[PDB]
């Protein structure tokens, strides 16, 4: 229940915060083709599109 | 007799629901209080200048008055 909370709350403090935001999005794109021949795994694979839990 | 830890009765419910109440109002509100907080200042502003330009001139008529 606390950690609920206060996972509640550290998406209220960051997330949405503008400037962090604009650090961190106009970077580090992975294409879908790159993502299979590169071998990422794991929350790459949950990122880059296709839809895949072990 | 057997005395593991299971959970005795049932726990209850956990939230995760994304719970942001959105504290604030619109913004033209905003806009609103800003614009008129902003023009209140600029009325007292100009009122105490002018005040000041009278008390400015009185000054003024000391060192004339005081010069010869």
């Amino acid at each position: 229940k606390n950690f609920s909370l206060r996972i509640d709350e550290l998406e209220e403090m960051l997330t949405n915060n503008r400037i962090w935001r604009n650090r961190t999005v106009d970077i580090g794109v992975v294409t879908a083709e790159d993502a299979l021949n590169y071998g990422f795994s794991g929350v790459m694979l949950r990122g880059s599109g296709i839809q895949w839990d072990l | 007799v057997k005395q593991d830890m299971p959970p005795v009765g049932g726990y209850g419910p956990i939230d995760y629901k994304r719970n942001l109440p959105r504290r604030g109002l619109s913004g033209y509100s905003m806009f609103a209080v800003g614009i008129g907080a902003l023009l209140f200042g600029y009325w007292s502003m100009m009122r105490w200048n002018r005040e000041r330009r009278r008390l400015q001139i009185e000054d003024f008529e000391a060192r004339i008055a005081l010069m010869p």
